[PDB]
Order: structure tokens, then C-alpha cells, then sequence
């Protein structure tokens, strides 16, 4: 069979991943430009939302050293790839859960609808990659919104998950935090209620 | 017009199949007995047609859609892709690749084929693609079946796809056949066995190429074709 | 010594070569644009001629499944490499003998003169590749004309064939088909009167 | 009725595939976590149904004719034959062999299969044959195509034919799969790879059998199935 | 030591097992004579019972593509090995749960008693082989009856299972379906309340 | 009369000696130049004579007594015995084996042999034996000696016995030669070199069999013959 | 691939083949029972014919040491396999060409029509195997009759020979020898007029 060069193998990001990529959250001095949890500046188009959550291990204890990276379309359903701190909206961002913040948070807009390769619309979603000590290769998942029930139900990606009860673990539950529209999304790594993870 | 500014590496006639290879019965009476007369290359030999302007239809290279009578052919959907280079490894761009083949059952859409496997009403079996700037070509077709033929009393051709390649000159033109990796009928064939060196046989075996397959759709195979090396003339007639 | 990549090996073209390179001849539907046996359009310059011939095996039997590709200069001795169906003259074409047609034909112009790499003129000629079932690697020949005996006598290529009687096998005999100028060039693959084949 | 006069050689559970083989995704949640409870054999285990009187139609074993809607299937016509013996090499006569498979394109005639290769209107894909006095069985069918499935993101099943074999008791019953010699998709499969020992994988590869082929008609393959050895009881309960 | 020929390895039966062993259930045309889920004809001797059950995976989800083969004694405790569609009782049958039927059923008689190789009686039981997609090698169990507690208490096979609570998993619960005597036997492949499986 | 119920495995013509083997000189003008035509097997090729009722004389397989002119032959007394099977390993019972050979000095009892080694007044050199139920045959004779012949200027045929075997059909009939273990002339013989594969030559070598020799009497060689494998027809004309 | 045991390889019958199988023609004393050139005794059913011929090498000289074996149906088209010297007709026989008989001869009856495996009648014919010094493996051919032109023309075996002119070499030419109906059939081993030989 044709063999190409093999990819460089993955290793765990380690306990100190915050020093190289979550400079602020490790309380080390920053540089002029850091990639962080503010995808949209307060004047970007769309419906502004705050996302928050916790991550669990399989004993149900909190993962306080995890590091996340998110990639979502803007409110028009367009991916913005030229990362710039001056833009109003960036499609990429990074967050973390620390010993002092058991919780991560991200500030962004509800993403607009994008289609898959066959032409079929996907429900609005945010792609998430999770890294942490103990995770040898990172975990891929999608966060979806509990208020988009109809689109969620015709989603060609959510419909590849066989068991209906598994599809729920990907649905963020709407709530409010000081007059701002927020969604919670916990991640269970292992066990009862195990979040669905992807391979692509 | 065409200019004489190219020379082509002599062919290796002991690498290629000889003309007389008796186990392939038809070769007996179809091979010469006199020696080939060697001649220097001239403009006649070193130039050949350029097919950049030939008009290609849209499904010329897609055999799943180019014959069509409201349907998909039955058989293993596969992509057959590869690159055409010359002996120095230099890519051969805008070159005509033509191929032909049986259906999933080993039947040829030709009046002369009377084998009992049926014709598939959505399959013809011909494709043509012109190589791109880096020498790449690609086809989409179904994997051919083996077929029985009248040489020995129980001879079968391994599954294969015939290929024609122009190249840059009449000196590089070549017709050959592609086999499929792993096929146990390959070492048994008298036509494959017209090739004496087993390393030369390996160049005709297309490899399973999982990296070019379309998931949940079709598999692939990679077949690279090396044509005679092309070099600038030097120090000729002083 | 220095070794380069090996050239991919030849294989016979098989009985069914028609289905891939001689669509009409195998009585299958043609595509819009096909490479066939009309090198010259009626209003092309040069003398219009019809070529024709038969192919014999070594038992004196006709080869009815043969396929030929020809390459020749135009009337002013120039090779026209840009293949196009809209030219008045293309230097290339294909023909085939069929079960039906034991005979191949080609419509073209008599080629003009060209020089060899050393500047010596070659007699007018047509370069021919023959392919068929039973032929593992195609066979290269040249078709010359009996009415050009002065130039044929001085051709630097025909003079490389040692035995005069062998030279004759490459001279097409002028004749008339439906009272139109024609030349016949039969090929003997093997035996008595075997046509000369080249290697280059 | 049935008598307890047979014992069967214990199975080699490290030879067969284990229940938990994670690369085959569906096995995660479908394999137990507790250990199997071993029990002595009794009449319950050592007896099983005898299928000599089941009524077989005339084309039960011929899949080129048993589904038929005025036609031959498209694909490589092949004979799949072999003998069923037990571990001591003793032939298993009058035993039920059942098999099922895709069409030339890898499509299963089952509502649940949505792969884009079409159904062939003359092919169903089921056969059954009862072994003869020397343990022989034979089928005539077309060679199945590989198909994509949803395990990894680009996983394909090599071409295969599923087989069910009764044997003499419920202790010998076995479902397995046949692969085809040479197929390069075999080492890549997670289901084949649920088998840890490569010598065990080789027993599942049917071999090209030129001696059983019908010239100018169809090829063959030979697949021998070895069931648990059968022995008379001795010195039991003193 | 002495080694014999190895047994051919098992392979999972696959999602499509229906097409080959459960023709009707896959909604394909049947042959004349099929091996199915009616072990007993209406006028067979013994108490007529309907069996039914579900198959669960380790996530508590239903196995809808499972296939089962049962082997049991008749009412007088004898194994009827001669399979024939014209008998009043066959000791063998097959059933399947379908996407359609999440549930399998079988119509038979309550088996009589049989002795083990040592002459000790075993409680009435049904021998079951389970096959499905994700199961590499089939799984062997026995279905016993809750109304035979006296015999179940002395069964030499059920007594080889060390933990009493594990014994319970093989006891079918008497019930009534369309007011006709029935027993339910669900199987848990994995997890909490996992059914006992045997090796012999 | 005979019925068409068998097919025979096809001959491997690259295993047997080819027709044109130039060091064996007479093969030059006696080998065809056109390819053999292949034809399917019919009742003509699949039936043949059965000799179960030819009336053998009692000494027909015993060359120490069947020529007899008052005494015994001079030379090494040896039994030549073996079995005839088919390629599936199945014995071929009631077949005719015929054999003819020279005397102890290499002279053949024939008008044209003018070799100067004399004739043996008590030896003729011919035997025939029908094989038993089990495929066994046997002869008793003397070991023939080598003989020079007119091939190259100093060619010696090694010691040998000619065999003729019928089998079950004119498709299986064969003529061959038996050589003797360790003869240093075996590999220099052009007739033996007409077989290209060294493992095909080993099957023509009879091996010393001390187990079958009569103590204080004669030695024994074992020579086993395998004829084309015989199988029942299957799936024919559908 | 499955490999069976290999067949014992063929060797040339040698110059002295007559001593073992053509006892009479080598002028050595015979045994009580010999297999020879009298297939039909004068009272067997059918049309009695005498066959004769010569064998040629490729220089056109006579092969005087050849040995032939024939197998043909009787006049009803039936193969008689139980060889017996008392029967009126035997389907098998042997002949030879010697230093003193440059010619072989056989006495038999014209064979009746047999069908091939597909049901199709074959023209009447006699199967011939030719052995001789110089022939390393024996040659198979068929003798057909020049007076059965129509059947010969629909013969499925004669029609597998591609070239019509090759089919003639298999046709024996009728003649008469002392009031008896005879057919001549020469065999050319090599060269101009090369008899067709088979592989089966
Ligand atoms: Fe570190
Ligand atoms: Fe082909
Ligand atoms: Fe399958
Ligand atoms: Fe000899």
C-alpha cells in the first residue's frame, strides 16, 4: 500500500501547559499580543453570549488544569481565519480552567449556520479541543445550543451519533449571568454522562 | 512547428518484454525473426503530437458517468491516480493518458467478446485525461474483473486496465497494462510473464492508496508511469 | 555506472484496443472529438493521397485486429505538433484494420523533406507504429514512396539497412483507388519479405 | 433422541478473538466485563440439531440463480468450495453450512445498508449447502466487493463472505468470515485484527484454486473449516 | 505436548446476519423451508409457553441487531436432534430482535429434566447462543424459570456460579402476554446486573 | 460404454519438458513451430481403455523369466515397485504400466542397436503389470547399464527404464523414464536436461528401497507415479 | 494458491519404443495378447475402413520410428472402454511406422457422432497421440474425414482453430486400396503445412 511520512506523534500538554499558552492564567507576565478568551469585542455583529463550564474526570472530580481551544463561524456563518487583535470578531480563541477558576469562560457570539460538504446545513455549533495532563492526544467535541432544538435535530453531525441519549451530552443549557445571555457546557471525560468525542 | 532539440535515453530492450515469448501463443506468429535496425534520432523520432487543444468532454476521465443510461455501474468504485515522469524524474505535463477496461465481471464492451459474464448497461470502459502541470492524472472507474482467455486450456487474465501514454514524442509513446496489488493471478499470467525481470513486473502493480480514497465512498490506487528520459543534445556533429 | 529510473514496461495492446483508441471501428458510440485517419482536410496544401495496406503474420495470414499510429511532416516538410480537429492538416493520426476492414486506410498529403540531425535530407517518409494482440512492444517502421527513387537512393536512414532487398520492404507502390492517387504499404511481421523494423 | 457419548476439545480462547478489542468500536459496549463461568459438558452442550431432513431447494447453494429476475448477476463468477473436518482431521458429514454476502460493489440486500453502490437486481446474497459424506461443500456465487463502514473515519472491510457452520453439536457451532487471498485491505481491518495471532488470521484466507475452476467460465476458491475435535468419553465418574 | 489442528477462528456475525439466517426479519423473500422461532406446533405435548426478552449493551441501550439460537429438551426431557418442519416439536430454533421488534420472541414448551454426565438432574433450562455486531465470539447462556425454585436450587450447573446474586441473572420471570403463560429473559451484555455467560 | 463424468487437472507445460530443447538434437526437426491449440474436455479426451481383461501371461512382469532360453540374465537382480496415484493423492487401480529397458551392458534387443556390448541370451527386456486395487505395481528385472548415443561426440544416456502408463483416460496417458539414485550421468544427460526445473527431475529418480529387498537375493527400488488429477464435473452448462 | 502434487514429467519414448509396445513391428517374439492395429474384426457393425499415413519431420524427411495410439467411438458413436481381444470392436489401438513400413496402417470403422460437453455434436473423428525419439511430450491431434464436409463445418472443435487453412491439415483424403475404402492422413510435425496439435 502507499505509505506517506508518518505524522509526529502526540504527547500530553502536561501540567504546566499554562506557561506556554495560557500566560495570564498561570500569573506569569504576558507579551503585547496573547491569544485568549475574547473572541468578540463588544461591538461585533450577532447575538453576544458568554459560555462557561467545567470539566470532569471519571471519578467526578474537577479537572483544574485543562486548556481548551475553540473555532466557530461568525454570526453570518463565515469562518474568520486571519487572526488579528484589532478585528471585532476572531473565529479562534483559547481558554483554561485554573486552580483559582474551576471554571472556564469565553466571550463570543452565537455562531451562524454553516453547511457540510454535501450541501446540508449543520446546526450552529462551536468546535472544541481539550488538552490536559493525562490526556495523551487531545479530545475533539462540539458544543451545540439548547435553544436551537429544531436545527439540532436535522444536524447531519449530531445524527451520526447512534444513541439519542449521547447526543444530549453535546447540548449547552441556556441561563443568564448579570443580564448577559450565557450557556453552560460541562465536559465529562469518562463515565456516566461521558461527553461524545470525535475523530475526523 | 516542431524543433529537433531533444534526445531520448535508449530503451532497455531486455527490461521490456521480448517480441518472442512462446507461452503467450499469439506472439509466435506475430514477432519478427529479423533483428531491429538501429537508427540515430532525428526530428522524425523526437517530436510527436501535443494534445493540449483536443476538446475533452466533462466526463472523459469519469467512467462511472461517461457511458450512462440512467445509472451507476455495478462494482468496486475506485480512483486510479498517479504521476507521469521521465527517467530523470522530471514531470511530463499536458500529456495524453488513455485507458480501457472490462466491467466488474470481466466482460469487454466489444462485439468480439463472447464471455458469459453480462454487459453492465451503465458501463462503457474508456477514459482519457491530460496530465496537469505536475504530471498528474486521475480516473474514476470501477475495478475490472479477471477473464478467461484462449491461450492455455485454463488461463485467466488477472484484473487489469490498459493504458496508453503519449509523452513528448513518438520515441516516448507507450502502451501498457496496470495490475492490482496482491492479485494472485499476476504470477500465473503468460502476458505478465513475457516480462523476464521480476523487478519490471513490480512497476506494473498499482498500489492500494488509502490516503486518496474518499471515506464512505470509494477506494484508490496509485499507478506512476515513467517514460524515457529526455535530455538536451550536446556536442552533436562537433 | 549511472542508472536512471527504469521505463515502465510495455504490454501488448490486446484484441480490444479498439474500445479505447478506435471507438468507431469497434462500433461503440464515439465522443465529440476523436483522433482518427484523416490527416488532411480537402483544402490543405500538398498533393492529396490515400494510403492503404494489410498486415500479415508469419503464416501469411491477415492481422485483423491491428492498430497503427502515424507521424509525418506536412507538404512543406514541417511537423505540426499542435493537434487540433480544426486544422487543415494534423501530422498525426490513427487507423486500424478491422474483422470488417482487413485493410486500413489513411487520407493525408505526401510529406515534404526534412533533414536528419546531421543536416542530410531524408527521403519523403511516414513514421508508423504498429500495435496488436501478440505484439508485446510496438513495432516502428517508415513508409517511403516508389516515385521518389532518387531521394530514396540517398536517404541516410534507408542507407543504414545493409541489405538492398531489405530496403525494398519499406517502399510503398503507387496505385489508384477509385481513380485517385494511392500507395500501398503492406507489412509482413515475420517471414519471407519481412518488413524492416527500427529501434531508436 | 440424542445421547451423551461425545466430548469436545476445549476452545482455545486466545486463538479466537477476545470479546474486548477496542479498535473494533462496537465491541466496547458489547463485551462482558465479568469472566466466563466454565462448566463440565453434559448432554445439553454435546448434542445439537441434525439438518439432513431439512428441505433444500435446488438452487440453495447457487447464488448466480437463486434470487433471479431473468438474469445473471454482474461480477466475478467463482466457485467457493472446501471440506469441514474436526481438530483430529476427521470429516464432518451432513452438516449445515450457510453463508451470506454483499454484491460485486459491496452493497448488502438489507434495508439498513445505505451505501451508494447499487443493488444488483439478479443477486440476493444467501446460500446454504449440507456437507456430503466426506465433509465437502460447495457454492457458486460472485466475488463480493469491499465496503466502507463507520468505525474509524476511512475504514473499509476487505471483500468477505460470512459463513455459519453447525457441526455436530451446539459446542461446535461457529460463525466466521472468509477473506480472499492477497487482498491488501486484510491487515488493515480492525475486525480481522480482533484476532491477535497472525497464524489464526491465515486460516480465514480462502486460496485461489485453479484446479477447481471451470475453464472459460469461472474461477475457484478453497476454504477448509476446522470445527472442535470430537472424542469418545473415557473413564468418566470412574 | 500434543497439538491438534486449530479450530477456524470466530468472527462477528455482523449487522447483516439477518440476510443469511433471519430472512423474514430482514424483510427479504424467504425460501420454502426456514429455521425460525416456533419450536412447537399447537398439538405438541408439554405446557405451551411464549418466551420473550431484550438485549442491552453496557450503556443500558438496546441491542437491536441481535440474533439468538436456542437448544432445549422436550417436555419429557429428551433432545430432538432430527430437525424437521413437519415435527410437532423441534428442540432447536432461532429468533432475532429487529429495529422494528426491539424484542425477540420464541414459541415452545417448558423443557423436561435431564441429567448431567454424572447422573445429577439439572433444573429445566433452555441453552442460548447469542450473536451480533460487536460480539467477536458468540456468547452462551441458559434460561431457567422462577417457578422452579426447588430444582434451581439443586442444579449442578447453576451451583457452579459462586455468587448467588449472579445466579439470579439466569432466572426468567413468569408473566403473561395476551393472557397466555410467558417468561421474560432479558440479557445484560455488560455492567450492572450482567448476565452470566459460560464456557464449555 | 464409457460415460463423460470427469475432468482432469490441466497440464503444466513448463513443468514437463518443452518440445524444442536444442541440446537434445533430434528434438530440433521434430518439434512443432505453431502453438498448440487448446480445446475443452469432452468425452473424447476424458475416457480411455481399461485393461482389466487383457490376458496377461504369468511372467509378464518378471523379466528374469519371461524371455528364458534356459537360464538367468547376467546383471544386478532388482525388484522395481511403487504406486500410481493422481495429483489429489488418490490411487489409480487396474491401470496398465508397461516398461522396456536394456541389458546389463546397455544393449537393447532391437535390429538397429549395433552398440558393441553384447546381447544377453536370457534377457529380452519387456514387462507389463496392471496395478492392483491399491495403485501398486511391480517388476522384477536386472539393472540396465548406460549406453552411448549419437547426440554430442561423448554422450552417455544414464541407466534407465522406459515407462508407459495408461491411467483412466487418453488425457492422463504418459510415457516417461525412470533413473537410479546417485547415477552421476543424470545431470549431464541432454534428454534429462530437456526438463528445465530441477525438482521436476527428482521425480524421475527411483530410490533404493532396502525395506522391499529380498535378503540374499535382490535389491529394490521404489518409483511412484503421479498422473493428472481427476475430479467430478461441477456447475457445467449451468 | 492451492498446489496439488505435481504430475510425473514426460520423457521421449525413445528409438526403441517398438520393443516395449510395438513387439511385432520390432520383429521380436510376441506374447499371447498384444494391443495392435485391428480395431474391428471383419464382422463389426459400421462402415469398414482402412487408414494409412506417413509422418514428416520439419525438413520433410520421413519419421520412421514413430508410434501412434488411437481412441475413437464405434459406429453408433459409443466409446468402448473394456478392452478385450474377443470383442468385434475395440475403441483403442496402436500402430507404428517402421524402417520397413514408412507407413502406418490401422483397420477400423468410421466413427459415429459423439457430442461435446455442451450438447453439441462433434464431426466424426479419431483422436491420435503421437510418440517418437525427439518428441519430449507426446502430440495430440484428431483425424477427420473429407467426405463429412458438412459435419466438419459445424464441429465445435474444428471451429476453435482460428485460421481456416489450419483446419485442413486435420482432414484425411478418401481413396481406395484393393476394393477397400481407405483414408490417408499424413502428419507434418513442423513446417509448411504443420498439422494442428492440441492441448487439453
Ligand atoms: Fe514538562
Ligand atoms: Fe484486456
Ligand atoms: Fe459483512
Ligand atoms: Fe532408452
Amino acid at each position: 500500500p502507499i505509505e506517506l511520512l508518518p505524522e509526529t506523534p502526540s504527547q500530553t500538554a502536561g501540567p504546566y501547559v499554562h506557561i506556554g499558552l495560557a500566560l495570564e492564567a498561570a500569573g506569569n507576565p504576558t507579551r503585547d499580543q496573547e491569544i485568549w478568551n475574547r473572541l468578540a469585542k463588544p461591538d461585533a455583529p450577532g447575538e453576544h453570549i458568554l459560555l462557561l463550564g467545567q470539566v470532569y474526570d471519571g471519578n467526578g472530580h474537577l479537572v483544574r488544569d485543562s486548556f481548551l481551544e475553540v473555532w466557530q463561524a461568525d454570526a453570518n456563518g463565515e469562518y474568520q481565519d486571519a487572526y488579528n487583535l484589532e478585528n471585532a470578531f476572531n473565529s479562534f480563541g483559547r481558554t483554561a480552567t485554573t486552580f483559582d477558576a474551576g471554571e472556564w469562560t469565553l466571550h463570543t457570539v452565537k455562531p451562524g449556520v454553516v453547511n457540510n460538504a454535501a450541501g446540508v446545513p449543520m446546526a450552529p455549533h462551536i468546535n472544541i479541543s481539550l488538552f490536559a495532563r493525562g490526556i495523551n492526544i487531545h479530545l475533539h467535541t462540539r458544543l451545540y445550543f439548547d435553544d436551537e432544538a429544531q436545527a439540532n435535530a436535522k444536524c447531519p453531525v449530531l445524527n451520526l451519533i447512534e444513541q439519542p441519549q449521547r447526543r444530549e451530552t453535546l447540548i449547552a443549557k441556556r441561563c443568564e449571568v448579570d443580564g448577559k445571555t450565557a450557556y453552560r457546557f460541562d465536559i465529562r471525560i469518562q463515565g456516566e454522562g461521558e461527553t461524545v468525542f470525535f475523530d475526523f | 512547428p516542431a524543433q529537433d532539440n531533444s534526445r531520448f535515453v535508449i530503451r532497455d530492450r531486455n527490461w521490456h518484454p521480448k517480441a518472442l515469448t512462446p507461452d503467450y501463443k499469439t506472439s509466435i506468429a506475430r514477432s519478427p525473426r529479423q533483428a531491429l535496425v538501429s537508427i540515430p534520432q532525428s526530428i522524425s523520432e523526437t517530436t510527436g503530437p501535443n494534445f493540449s487543444h483536443l476538446g475533452f468532454g466533462a466526463h472523459d476521465h469519469d467512467l462511472l458517468l461517461n457511458f450512462n443510461n440512467g445509472g451507476l455501474p455495478i462494482g468496486e468504485r475506485i480512483i486510479v491516480a498517479g504521476r507521469v515522469v521521465d527517467q530523470y524524474g522530471k514531470p511530463v505535463p499536458n500529456t495524453l493518458v488513455e485507458m480501457w477496461q472490462a466491467n466488474a465481471g470481466g466482460r469487454c464492451r466489444h462485439k468480439n467478446d463472447r464471455y458469459l459474464a453480462p454487459l453492465d448497461p451503465n458501463f462503457g470502459g474508456v477514459g482519457r485525461c491530460l496530465t496537469d502541470s505536475d504530471g498528474y492524472y486521475s480516473f474514476r472507474t470501477i475495478k475490472p474483473g479477471p477473464y478467461p482467455w484462449r491461450n492455455g486450456p485454463n488461463d485467466w487474465r488477472p484484473a487489469h486496465i490498459h493504458f496508453g501514454i503519449s509523452g513528448p514524442s513518438i520515441a516516448t509513446k507507450l502502451i501498457t497494462q496496470l495490475y492490482f496489488e496482491g492479485d494472485p493471478l499476476i504470477p500465473m499470467c503468460p502476458i505478465v510473464k513475457s516480462i523476464a525481470n521480476p523487478e519490471a513486473v513490480q512497476q506494473l502493480i498499482a498500489k492500494l492508496d488509502m490516503n486518496n480514497a474518499n471515506p464512505m465512498d470509494c477506494l484508490a490506487y496509485r499507478f506512476d508511469i515513467v517514460l524515457r528520459g529526455q535530455r538536451k543534445t550536446h556536442f552533436e556533429n562537433c
